[PDB]
RNA sequence: GCACCGCGCGCAGGGGGGCCGGCGCGGCAUCUGGGAAGACUCCUAAGGCGCAAGGGAAUACCCCGUGCGCCGGGGGUUG
């Protein structure tokens, strides 16, 4: 049985031994990277009993940074269907499809990915879903896609660079709204592989806090990944 | 060795799927506040069997799959040591039945 | 210790490897006639100095350390002429240096032969080290991979035509190599040449006699005739 | 106070708080030439048709936030007014794009984001042929 | 200093703290300052300090 | 160039080749590009050392993709001939992959060595 | 000109120390009319923390702070002039990683990290630049590394032996500095002063000078005198030996202080060549150079 | 609440302190123990190891002299 979660645009599927996360497919009858999908109809078709309308793609937290946050106890995700999310580090169009299905057709996700092979698979994914726009540019240079990106509501950030807070800082000074949202995934073994991860994460939170965000919460992704944090914070409010 | 390698690949795929399903079944979170007043207000707001059976079942399945993979990995390592012990020239690797470790420092010319 | 040393060919100096490994080995250089310290040559390595050899004119010396770094260190300017690397050596064991008509500012010896702990002995023409600039990555004239255990002895002929290199850890592991052709002689040693486990070799002053002494304690002599 | 705004379609100028003038454009393959022309800072027909007045420089000012574009359009002698770089001009070029919903009834009473999407696809595939396959 | 965190058992609620260093200087790490001294006095011992005193 | 996790420090290169030689004597080593690819794809590989002296460098560039997909650490040493006679081969080995087991002093050395490789990255 | 007037004292707080001081002086800019704007000089410091502080001598307080995710900074220096407006600080630290900070247009921010040592137990204790792109760092594990700043690579790892005077086999290179002709002068844990060749990065001389460890060095502006200050409250003065080149020798030593000589710096201009040595007895001693 | 002719006791918990004594995590110039360890070193001996059969048992453990192999000692004149 499929219920919507506390987060709008996110659904869960419940059974006798399982509980899975899923999203509402914007292109029905199509899968992207080999993901299981469930067909459910709205009730009122007992004599037919055919699952016709709603197609739901199962969101995998072992391949998604954001889906590991939602099953971890993320209180808000700052995005609703019809918002504007800038995705920094869109690795081959895995999670950005689920984010596009969250924001719906009146929302638009702006994917940014410097690496060329993931850019190839990202554009070959992004041809179908029209609510994403892909940008193959270095995320450390925001004035190269300042023409292409309008003001957004949420910044998601999963980039494996040591100046991750600096990339977030320049992209938020050029694109995030007043009182915006930031969901950043921090990698301790990318930033400093010798210090304690608590100290690495505290230094990154302090860098955002001096970078004029307001850290609301931080939670670890540790039934799913190893030494990864998710900082959920607001911008100027 | 080829048979043990194929069975180990199958068993490793089963362990990965079962561990993913066990995690999906079942100082972690930190919330920041500006002050002791807001922390205490959020503390006021905080003041205001089926799963056990199926999770014990998946846990027993996970432990049996880990035992199977560890057994096949030990078998593949023992067969690689058998190859080293039966090589056409003097190759290091493995212990003798007396316990002394075989190590030849010659190079393969 | 005073165990490992080399007297210069001119007889004026003598270099002793100082027993201080610590990621780089030094060797103290002593005037022979008065037995007093006159210099010190320090190279960087991992376990120190594998071997070294005086140049043929008698001024400088070439110090081959372990982990592949080989260092030409002059006596006139009393600092390092240059550093190069043996090709792919995971650690050097022995070195020898011989011939004539080499480079004039590197001692005038033509060939350098460096044997590593795997069993491979590289022979470099020392006119290929000059790019005074030394090439940091020269290529060998010939890489000998005939012996399988670590090269324990290496010795050039005093007229620079032969090169005998041998490993101690195998019974009858000694090879004899022509120069400048760098070809291993195939007719000697045979299966029944009583070398033993070769511990030291020595060519004669006119290079007519090769002496080979093994771990049992028996010297045997071979006339060289061409 | 001439400001120079560049969207995916056209330009706007807010000299006298409220908007003063604009320049609109749509749906061509010379839009990617405009895009490369501001990737460097070269001569641009939309730029020149914007900055071409007939009187004189009347006060030497043109607020453009990237210093590269500023000192590349400094060298053009077609109008000889000299621009200014981004003197931490965050407030201007952030507030105009956040409050750009006020601008939309002015120059292009429409939603022009489909050519923004098309230019994004064109530039990204241009760089994917720059890394050819 | 900083108020210590309060754990409900699952989550940890903590006050942010950066009110220590306004514009003055950052406070020296006592663990690093004692390390550079321990490189300076390796095995050596102090001489007896003063004069005639208990 | 394309060899961006390069091991340039000679102390770290000597540590890598000494651990390669110890694993080679333990028969815990997979030599060659094809055998390295098989160990990384099967997932038995603990660490993987490529060589940067490969004359077409693009014949070992597929292994960084599989290591990025399987989360194993890869590192580049300078000389393939040094890697070859570190394994004890008498050929030039361009990629080697050293595996793990239950309990070893070698496994402790592997954990410390991949910590040093993560310090390089 | 020999007056030595103490002008301003800016005190730090409690539990706050100052370990390193670096002035950053721009070259002489020229106006449109031939007048000379001299270089604006900015003062940077470290305080045994992860933070480089920039001091505002106009307001008599600290101006800026910069910090990256790394260990405590133990030594730092400003890159010398060959670029013109783009000068950068290089800072060694406890856990190894040579962090590199950017200073341009009134800014001090953590730009990146050049490299870090393989061994986590390598602590960077002193740093000095040979040229615009070559940084010479001393370490605690008996090494003097010579990194190259642009690509972040490593030219050569100079090494030093054990100390055979006591225990504690690792020698510690407390102070490196660079001669104008290219050589590197380094005082270390044995009280030695080593002269390292500039082109080859090998040692050319070991001068046993002090009994306890040499804590600070100073090099004359024309490259003619070396001053070494140790922990045996000893100051030694070296001039080159006549004849052979690159050979230094101790002219004379004298105990000027009453405790160890932890820091000294030289100056040579407007008819005044001094070297000021401050130690642990709080008395800055000015020697004529 | 107990004693309204009293201190104190049973209990909820708000904050800070002696930062006294343990625990955890981190670095630690050296020192102590272990493993690994250089190939001149040790490699158990003039013999040993492995694989596959065969025979016997304290029947979980092991021992012994058939067929293939891998080394080693000794002896050993350009085969």
């Amino acid at each position: 049985i499929v219920e919507p979660h506390r987060h709008k645009g996110v659904f869960v599927a419940r059974g006798g031994k399982e509980d899975l996360l899923c999203t509402a497919n914007l292109v029905p009858g199509e899968s992207v990277y080999g993901e299981k999908r469930i067909s459910v109809e709205t009730p009122g078709s007992g004599p037919d009993a055919v699952a016709t309308k709603t197609e739901y793609r199962i969101w995998n937290p072992f391949r998604s940074k954001l889906a590991a946050g939602i099953l971890g106890g993320l209180e808000t995700i700052y995005m609703k269907p019809g918002s504007k999310v800038l995705y920094l580090g869109a690795a081959s169009g895995t999670s950005v499809s689920h984010v596009a299905d969250i924001v719906g057709p009146t929302g638009a996700v702006y994917a940014v990915e410097f690496s060329h092979r993931s850019g190839r698979d990202l554009i070959n994914m992004a041809t179908r879903r029209t609510n994403v726009i892909p940008i193959v540019e270095d995320a450390r240079k925001p004035m190269a896609y300042r023409m292409l990106v309008p003001m957004v509501d949420v910044i998601f950030a999963d980039v494996a660079q040591p100046d991750q807070a600096r990339i977030v800082g320049i992209n938020a000074r050029l694109f995030l709204k007043q009182g915006g949202g930031l969901l950043i995934s921090i990698k301790a073994s990318c930033i400093d592989s010798t210090a304690p991860p608590e100290q690495v994460f505290a230094s990154e939170v302090q860098k955002l806090r001096e970078d004029k965000f307001f850290p609301k919460e931080q939670l670890t992704l540790e039934p799913y990944e190893r030494d990864h944090a998710m900082v959920s914070c607001v911008y100027l409010q | 060795l080829g048979y043990v390698r194929t069975m180990r690949n199958i068993a490793a795929k089963e362990l990965k799927e079962l561990e993913e399903r066990y995690v999906l079944a079942g100082p972690k979170k930190i919330v920041f506040f500006e002050g002791v007043e807001e922390r205490q207000q959020a503390l006021e707001k905080q003041k205001a069997r089926r799963k056990q059976l199926v999770l014990e079942k998946l846990a027993r399945k996970v432990k049996a799959a880990r035992k199977k993979l560890k057994a096949l990995a030990d078998a593949e390592y023992e067969l690689e040591l058998q190859q080293a012990k039966m090589a056409k020239t003097a190759t290091s690797g493995g212990f003798t039945k007396s316990g002394r470790r075989i190590k030849v420092r010659e190079r393969k010319r | 210790t005073m165990e490992r040393f080399r007297v210069s060919p001119c007889g004026r100096y003598m270099a002793l490897v100082a027993s201080d490994k610590k990621g780089g080995g030094m060797l103290n250089i002593i005037n022979v006639g008065t037995m007093q310290w006159i210099a010190q040559a320090r190279i960087d390595g991992r376990h120190g100095v594998a071997d070294f050899a005086w140049w043929s004119d008698g001024n400088g010396l070439t110090i081959a350390g372990r982990d592949g770094q080989v260092t030409e260190w002059s006596m006139i300017t009393r600092r390092t002429v240059g550093i190069w690397r043996d090709e792919g050596s995971i650690g050097g064991t022995v070195m020898a240096l011989g011939g004539r008509n080499g480079p004039a500012e590197l001692g005038g010896d033509r060939w350098v032969a460096i044997g590593s702990n795997s069993g491979i002995l590289n022979v470099y023409d020392r006119n290929d080290l000059i790019e005074i600039r030394i090439k940091k990555y020269p290529t060998p004239t010939r890489v000998f991979e005939q012996l399988t255990t670590s090269i324990s002895v290496v010795a050039f002929s005093p007229d620079g035509q032969l090169l005998a290199f041998g490993s101690q850890h195998k019974k009858d592991a000694l090879r004899l190599v022509h120069l400048p052709s760098c070809t291993v002689y195939r007719n000697w040693p045979t299966e029944q040449t009583p070398l033993g486990r070769v511990t030291a070799i020595a060519f004669s002053s006119k290079s007519d006699v090769l002496a080979v002494g093994n771990d049992v304690g028996r010297v045997r002599l071979w006339e060289i005739r061409g | 106070l001439f400001i120079l705004t560049e969207t995916s379609a056209g330009y706007a100028l807010f000299k006298a708080i409220k908007y003063k003038e604009f320049a609109k454009f749509d749906s061509a393959a010379i839009a990617v030439e405009e895009a490369s022309g501001i990737l460097e800072g070269k001569v641009t027909p939309k730029l020149a048709s914007l900055l071409n007045e007939l009187k004189d420089e009347k006060k030497v000012t043109l607020a453009v936030h990237d210093t590269k574009l500023s000192n590349s359009i400094t060298k053009l002698p077609g109008i000889n007014i000299k621009p200014i770089s981004g003197s931490m001009t965050d407030d201007l070029f952030r507030a105009i794009r956040q409050h750009l919903y006020n601008l939309i009834p002015g120059m292009e009473p429409s939603n022009f984001d489909e050519m923004n999407l098309g230019l994004a696809h064109s530039l990204s595939r241009h760089k994917l042929k720059f890394s050819p396959e | 200093k900083n108020p210590k965190d309060k754990r409900v058992g699952s989550t940890a609620y903590r006050v942010v703290s950066n009110g220590g260093d306004p514009r003055l200087a950052p406070k020296a790490k006592k663990q690093s300052l004692n390390l550079k001294q321990a490189l300076l006095r390796r095995d050596r011992v102090a001489k007896p300090r003063g004069g005639f005193f208990v | 160039s394309a060899a961006w996790p390069k091991a340039e420090d000679p102390a770290l290169v000597q540590e890598l080749l000494d651990c390669v030689q110890q694993a080679s004597h333990y028969r815990q080593l997979k030599k060659g590009a094809n055998e390295t690819t098989k160990s990384v794809n099967r997932g038995t590989s603990e660490l993987v050392i490529l060589a940067a002296d490969t004359q077409p460098l693009s014949i070992v560039l597929h292994i960084p993709l599989i290591c990025e997909e399987k989360n194993v650490p890869y590192v580049y040493v300078p000389s393939k001939v040094a890697l070859g006679r570190a394994c004890g081969v008498s050929r030039a080995v361009i990629a080697v992959s050293l595996t793990s087991n239950e309990a070893s002093d070698l496994n402790s050395k592997i954990r410390a060595l991949r910590d040093k490789v993560e310090r390089l990255a | 000109n020999g007056g030595w007037y103490q002008e301003v004292i800016i005190p730090g707080g409690k539990d706050r120390s100052v370990d390193g001081l670096v002035w950053v002086t721009d070259p002489d800019e020229e106006m449109a009319d031939g007048k000379i704007i001299h270089g604006k000089s900015r003062l940077f410091s470290i305080g045994y923390t992860t933070t480089i502080t920039e001091w505002d001598l106009e307001k008599a307080r600290a101006k800026k702070h910069a910090s990256g995710q790394h260990g405590e900074i133990w030594c730092f220096g400003v890159q010398p002039l060959p670029a013109a407006q783009n000068r950068k600080l290089v800072a060694g630290t406890v856990d190894g990683n040579l962090v590199l900070y950017s200073i341009e247009d009134g800014d001090l921010k953590f730009q990146k990290t050049l490299t870090r040592t393989p061994s986590k137990k390598t602590k960077f204790v002193s740093i000095a630049f040979q040229s615009h792109n070559i940084v010479i760092v001393g370490c605690s594990n008996s090494t003097i590394c010579a990194y190259d700043v642009r690509t972040g690579t490593m030219l050569r790892q100079m090494t030093l032996g054990t100390d055979l005077t006591g225990g504690s086999k690792n020698i510690i290179v407390w102070a490196v500095k660079c001669l104008p002709n290219g050589d590197i002068v380094s005082g270390d844990s044995t009280g030695q002063v080593c002269i390292w060749d500039g082109k080859t990065y090998t040692q050319a001389q070991r001068i046993q000078s002090h009994t306890q460890d040499v804590l600070c060095l100073s090099v004359s502006a024309d490259g003619s005198k070396i001053i070494s200050g140790g922990m045996d409250r000893r100051t030694a003065v070296y001039e080159p030996m006549a004849g052979q080149s690159g050979r230094w020798s101790k002219v004379f030593h004298r105990r000027y202080h009453q405790h160890d000589v932890k820091a000294m710096a030289s100056f040579e201009g407007k008819g005044m060549s001094v070297v000021v040595s401050g130690g642990s007895d709080a008395s800055p001693i000015v020697l004529p150079l």
